[PDB]
DNA sequence: ATATATATATATATATATATATATATATAT
DNA sequence: ATATATATATATATATATATATATATATAT
DNA sequence: TGCCGTTACAATGTAACAGTGG
DNA sequence: CCACTGTTACATTGTAACGGCA
């Protein structure tokens, strides 16, 4: 375990995720009957200020589909929350044109390294050229 | 009147104590890490200058 | 708190937030401020929320004698008033019995 | 969504207007009746939904106003949808006297229960007997018939103020009464330590008091 | 004008955007009074499946300050919609670690090129170096 | 709570003037097009609203509306 | 000095909701 | 093969809330 | 200018892989 | 083995800022 797990924060995250999914129209409940699903959703809504019971609501009415997406989303949210503290640990999102991305990805799988590592090697070669021009 | 005053006092006590607990801890945490980062940066700076 | 480390501070802050969730569900704007305060990218928000808390309890003062706007100050006056009320209650119940 | 109260009205205003106390309070208010601390139920109702009722009555171009003493009432505007009226000068004399009795400790033994005779005695003590009588009848010169007429006029004005809620007759006696905090409005021209002629202009500008 | 604008599509986009914003708590309408805002929002909700009237609804009840954001969101939606048909016109989104991004952007502002242009030039130079050696 | 259509009728901007004129005893005939149409539309609820005041909202055979006060 | 309008209280009748006790049909023990 | 217990339906009547009408006090006005 | 394309981001959600410890 | 965690590489949508163009 590298990231501290906080219960009262991850529980709130989970509740918000469930509410977002439902309001998006998805069937968070495991119930096919409309009435039981509605009752479970209403109770979940009441659980707004009690994130602790959200775990129990999960164990009682959460759709079996969502375990993987849940554990993925909350894991990623935890990682991002802990990384956002410092800039040097932050991430920057950029968009690339298809030809450029195609060439870059081909180069990276050729070198067997991540995109950031490939960019590091490339920019380092350019900066090495600049340095040798300078010395 | 007794009921109302008791509720008010309890609410005030709880709110104040919890708000202080919630905020001051993160404040101290940040202060501590800022101190630590400064300490580390000075060593880096000295080594760099040499 | 200077002595402890980040982990304990974070854990107890999480516990304090858990208490707050209950203590704040009634309020709407203050609850919203509490929710906003959780962003790690803007710690100052936390302090802002704290200010609001005071700026809330300040208005909950009842009458002139409790106008020690410092909320922590009003507690003692209120406790004194509770004791006083205890005595008046005793007198009134005796009156009613007779 | 449709069929939803918030579509048209705030929830609390609708709840207040559907409350059993709303109609009697509204009828009394529109009649001009002031509300004091004594009507605990009505006073508490006003406190709870004070804002809803001020905004509601704003639709009538009339301000629901709570004096610092804590008694609510209505002040119509020049464009009032509900008519407006002004008290008589004798009404002012009697209202000022009632404020005095409310604040007067000498009569504390009365314990708040007063008779019209005592009110008349105090009124004549502080006011100008004959020059005040001049208003009752232009041809008065101290005649006891006109004296009885003035007493009767004072009684009629007292009844009217009772209608306005400034005074309550006792559950069984219409010859004895208890004063209410609403009477403080009669001192609004002197509650502020400033020049009387400026307070008068301020008040008339506020619509609080017209001249004669 | 490069992309032709289609009403039954862009109007649905606008309706969905406004509904999303309202669900997010944004004040869609210019009415401070809650009743009028709620009534207009309900009209909008029942206004689904209508371009020619959602446009009018926008003209009549829309919040003044969101016009630009909605306009630019629709611009981006249109451009993405037209570009997502072909592979060469699509765009690939990636995440870069902060130091790497800082250096790459440093190069891009220095040279006046865009991220795509800067990376293309750098890769081309790397390829050229390979060819020099090879 | 409150009936929804009653709430709609009260909120209508015509309601203050019409209410004042009714409480003043005025009779609303066919000449007052807006008020008469409003009353036609919302009678089912204004009758209840004014029955809360122990008054009856009566539509005469001629058509004009008015308020009849009860003893209470 | 007395006619008249207004507010208040009481009795009286209406109408509705509801609990109680009995009668009837069926079930089940002897 | 019989008699007792259950559930159902019904009228009774009990109480409440409403609405009406009359008497009263009494405050105004001629 | 006012629209319109365009870029460079931000925030969150997912799938997939790699690690880690029991 | 097995589960849970950390990480990368996207997608998806929104936004602000430039710059082109009538």
């Amino acid at each position: 375990m590298k990231y501290q797990q906080l219960e009262n924060l991850e529980c709130g995250w989970k509740w918000a995720y469930l509410i977002r999914k439902h309001q998006e129209g998805e069937p968070i409940t495991k119930y096919i009957e409309n009435s039981a699903a509605h009752a479970a959703v209403d109770k979940l809504i009441k659980l707004e200020s009690e994130p602790v019971r959200v775990l129990e609501w999960i164990e009682q009415h959460m759709n079996p589909d969502l375990f993987n997406r849940m554990k993925q989303t909350i894991r990623a949210r935890r990682k991002r929350h802990f990384n956002a503290e410092h800039q040097h640990t932050r991430k920057k999102s950029i968009d690339l044109d298809f030809p450029v991305w195609h060439r870059l990805s081909a180069l990276s799988q050729r070198r067997g390294n991540t995109l950031s590592e490939t960019i590091v090697q490339l920019i380092e070669d350019a900066e090495r050229k600049e340095k040798y021009a300078n010395q | 009147a007794i009921r109302v005053t008791q509720s008010d006092r309890d609410l005030f006590k709880h709110l104040i104590t919890e708000a202080t607990s919630y905020v001051s801890a993160d404040y101290m945490r940040h202060a501590n890490e800022r101190r630590t980062h400064l300490d580390e940066a000075l060593a880096l700076r000295g080594e760099l200058f040499g | 708190l200077a002595y402890m480390e980040g982990g304990a501070l974070r854990s107890m802050s999480d516990k304090a937030l858990g208490a707050l969730r209950l203590a704040v569900a009634d309020n709407e704007h203050l609850r919203d401020a509490l929710r906003l305060s959780e962003d790690p990218k803007r710690p100052e928000r936390k302090v802002q929320f704290f200010i609001a808390v005071y700026q809330h309890l300040r208005e909950r003062i009842r009458q002139d004698i409790i106008r020690t706007d410092d909320p922590v100050d009003a507690i003692e006056q209120m406790e004194i008033e509770l004791a006083r009320l205890t005595e008046e209650l005793t007198a009134r119940e005796q009156k009613l019995a007779i | 969504s449709s069929t939803h109260i918030e579509q048209f009205m705030p929830v609390k205003l609708a709840q207040a207007l559907a409350n059993s106390l709303f109609p009697e309070l509204d009828s009394q208010l529109r009649a001009g009746r002031h509300i004091g601390i004594d009507d605990l139920d009505n006073h508490a109702f006003l406190m709870d939904f004070q804002e809803q009722l001020e905004e509601f009555y704003a639709r009538y171009n009339v301000e629901l106003i709570r004096a610092p003493e804590g008694f609510f009432y209505l002040r119509p505007r020049s464009t009032t949808l509900i008519p407006r009226s002004v008290l008589s000068e004798l009404d002012m004399m009697v209202g000022k006297i009632l404020c005095y009795l409310y604040l007067s400790p000498e009569r504390l033994a009365n314990q708040g229960i007063f008779t019209s005779q005592e009110l008349y005695e105090e009124l004549i003590s502080l006011a100008d007997e004959g020059k005040l009588m001049k208003f009752v009848n232009q041809r008065s010169s101290g005649s006891d018939l006109d004296k009885q007429k003035l007493q009767e006029k004072v009684r009629t004005t007292l009844n009217r103020l009772r209608r306005l809620g400034m005074v309550y007759f006792l559950p069984n006696n219409n010859n004895k009464f208890t004063i209410t905090e609403a009477v403080f409005r009669f001192g609004a021209d002197v509650r502020s330590g400033d020049d009387p002629r400026e307070i008068q202009l301020r008040m008339i500008r506020d619509g609080e008091a017209m001249p004669v």
